[PDB]
């Protein structure tokens, strides 16, 4: 055939995973790879609802569209399918985040070097952005109602293995690891849930404040 | 200086060694000997950790246990032993809690605080513990990449994607006890105020005689947004 | 703890004069104040290294 239906489903995955999930992933990404994900897109047949929705944004950017609860099992399916990450949870949150990011990416203009946006942008539920006291103060009043699950009163002495064997093999299996990858993976991963928490809330983020000011803090007060 | 001088004074003679060296060897070996420390320190507490969890006796894989909303013990118990280990870490002396924590599930958007995932709270002097579910299994479950790249610039069936979790744990837990700590030594207007900011952890967090001296397990890399 | 030794014998010493003179006219050649000087040098360096 005149198509590499293997590299442009490669890219296609990719491109999927690094907006949707939002894995450790983060590479440069270039109009090559987004031409290629929509014309493995448009040539699936299955995928053909998860076109029709990335077409409708080059108009209108500004709105979640309506579907059916139909519709909307069938494009769960179709993008399940395509990442064959079937224990993931991508109901609703996931559809969003890629429709916001493609509306960004296809109304963009053509850049030297990349644009680097954070993705909080084009929240749902047309909600006037919220504070962080306020939106907190409402949801402990939730929270502080009722219901625990465990009453653990006496307390006991956190315990540990006191085998040494089964600590050197552990430290043998590990070490190959190496510790920079680890600490990436996890400090990206708690930015990635942080902003998504965020911005399905629909308030304010600190961009470079909150989060930047943290790591400062633990910084100078380890150091000085 | 850039570089350091010897020379050899010998009785009765002229003959000298003038021999120069430099600092930089000396600096290098410093810097290399002391990562190597920071990188076992950092080795030793996650073997800790993964021994104590496995003395936990429980049969599923973390992930496992973490997507299991129908039990609640069993995410409440995890939670409990790593608040445990780094109040261990923190104050080596004392291990359990006076108290009684009461640990409540939470698995919809309203409970769920916007970024903090482990909120600590207390109420008529017993402390409680809420939880984010479906967070930890967003965050637990994003696909760690593992293709080796670097980017520093400037038997047992344990893969790198369960040991990065495991160190992630670690790290939601340990900003939890941070602000849990800064609940204790204050007010509760002062957790309130430090909730909104983390910019109060400069009170006393320094080598001090209440706070000892600790990697924290974050010090370990500075690291940092690149936004303009 | 390691080795024992418990009594403690006199350091024996070579008193043989000829192999005494022999290894005399053997170091006589070396100069004695390179030596010196690469002996302080190496303790210095290594106590440096250790030190670092």
């Amino acid at each position: 055939e005149l198509i590499n239906m293997r590299r442009y489903r490669n890219a296609a995955r990719k491109l999927i995973h690094h907006y949707s999930l939002n894995s450790t992933s983060s590479t440069e990404y270039k109009i090559s790879d987004v031409v290629m994900t929509m014309i493995f897109l448009l040539r699936s047949e299955k995928y053909h609802s998860l076109f029709k929705l990335l077409e409708t944004t080059f108009d209108d950017y500004t709105c979640r569209p309506q579907m059916t609860q139909v519709q909307t099992d069938t494009l769960l399916d179709a993008v399940r399918s395509l990442l064959e990450m079937p224990s993931t949870t991508i109901d609703l949150t996931t559809v969003d985040i890629m429709r916001s990011s493609f509306a960004r990416c296809f109304n963009s203009p053509i850049m030297r070097y990349a644009k680097i946006v954070l993705l909080q942008n084009v929240a749902l539920q047309r909600d006037k952005r919220t504070t962080l006291e306020e939106l907190l103060i409402e949801r402990g009043e939730k929270i502080q109602m009722l219901q625990p699950q465990q009453y653990i009163n006496s307390g006991t002495e956190i315990p540990f293995c006191d085998d040494a064997e089964f600590l050197n093999r552990l430290l043998k299996h590990i070490d190959p690891y190496p510790l920079s990858r680890m600490y990436y993976n996890a400090a990206n991963t708690m930015f990635y849930t942080t902003m998504e928490n965020y911005a399905v809330s629909n308030c304010k983020f600190n961009i470079e404040d909150y989060n930047n000011i943290f790591k400062v803090m633990e910084n100078i007060r380890k150091h000085s | 200086c850039n570089k350091v001088r010897t020379v050899t004074e010998i009785v009765n003679s002229d003959e000298k060694i003038q021999k120069t060296y430099e600092l930089a060897e000396f600096d290098l070996k410093n810097l290399s000997s002391l990562e190597s420390y920071e990188t076992l320190k950092i080795k030793l507490a996650l073997s800790k950790y993964m021994a104590m969890l496995s003395t936990l006796e429980m049969t599923q894989p973390l992930l496992e246990i973490f997507r299991n909303k129908a039990d609640t013990r069993q995410i409440a118990a995890v939670v409990f032993s790593t608040l445990a280990f780094i109040h261990n870490r923190f104050h080596p002396l004392v291990t359990n809690f006076t108290n009684k924590m009461e640990f409540v599930v939470t698995e919809t958007n309203d409970t769920s605080i916007p970024g903090e995932p482990i909120l600590f709270t207390e109420n008529e002097g017993v402390l409680l513990c809420s939880v984010d579910r479906p967070s930890i299994v967003k965050m637990l479950s994003r696909e760690f990449d593992t293709e080796a790249l670097v980017n520093f610039e400037n038997d047992f069936s344990i893969t790198e994607v369960e040991a990065t979790q495991y160190l992630t744990l670690l790290l939601t837990v340990e900003h939890a006890y941070l602000h849990y700590y800064i609940f204790k030594n204050y007010g509760v207007f002062e957790y309130c105020k430090s909730l909104t900011d983390h910019s109060l952890f400069t009170n006393k967090l320094r080598s001090t005689m209440s706070t000892k001296t600790s990697n924290l397990l974050l010090s370990k890399f500075k690291f940092t947004i690149e936004d303009f």
